[PDB]
C-alpha cells in the first residue's frame, strides 16, 4: 500500500517558478541525422525488405 | 556538392557535417566571390585573376 503526502505550498510555488525550457528551438544546432536508416528494415539473412 | 555561400562580415557559424571532397583542384570555372561587396569575411575569398 501507498499514501502520498502534499507538499507545503510555499516550495512549490518556488519549484514550478524556477522551470527552463528543455526544448528550444535555435537555428544553430548541430543537426546530425539517423546512422541506420529508420524507413526500410532488411531481413539480415535473406535480404528482404520492409 | 555543398559549399558555404561567402558572407561580408565576421559570422557565427553552425558546425555542420559535411562527407564529400574531390582528390584534386577542379575549382578553375570560379570566377569571383562577393563582386558587389567591399571585402568577403568569412567565405572563400576569391577574386578576379
Amino acid at each position: 500500500d501507498i499514501i502520498t503526502r502534499p507538499t507545503s505550498d510555499s516550495i512549490a510555488a518556488v519549484a514550478n517558478a524556477t522551470k527552463p525550457a528543455a526544448v528550444v528551438s535555435d537555428p544553430q544546432s548541430m543537426k546530425v541525422t539517423p546512422i541506420v536508416n529508420p524507413s526500410s528494415y532488411v531481413c539480415n539473412v535473406c535480404n528482404a525488405r520492409f | 556538392f555543398c559549399i558555404p555561400i561567402p558572407q561580408v562580415y565576421p559570422c557565427i557559424t553552425a558546425r555542420r557535417v559535411h562527407y564529400a571532397f574531390t582528390s584534386e583542384n577542379n575549382n578553375d570555372s570560379l570566377f569571383s566571390t562577393n563582386a558587389a561587396s567591399i571585402d568577403t569575411a568569412f567565405g572563400e575569398n576569391a577574386a578576379v585573376s
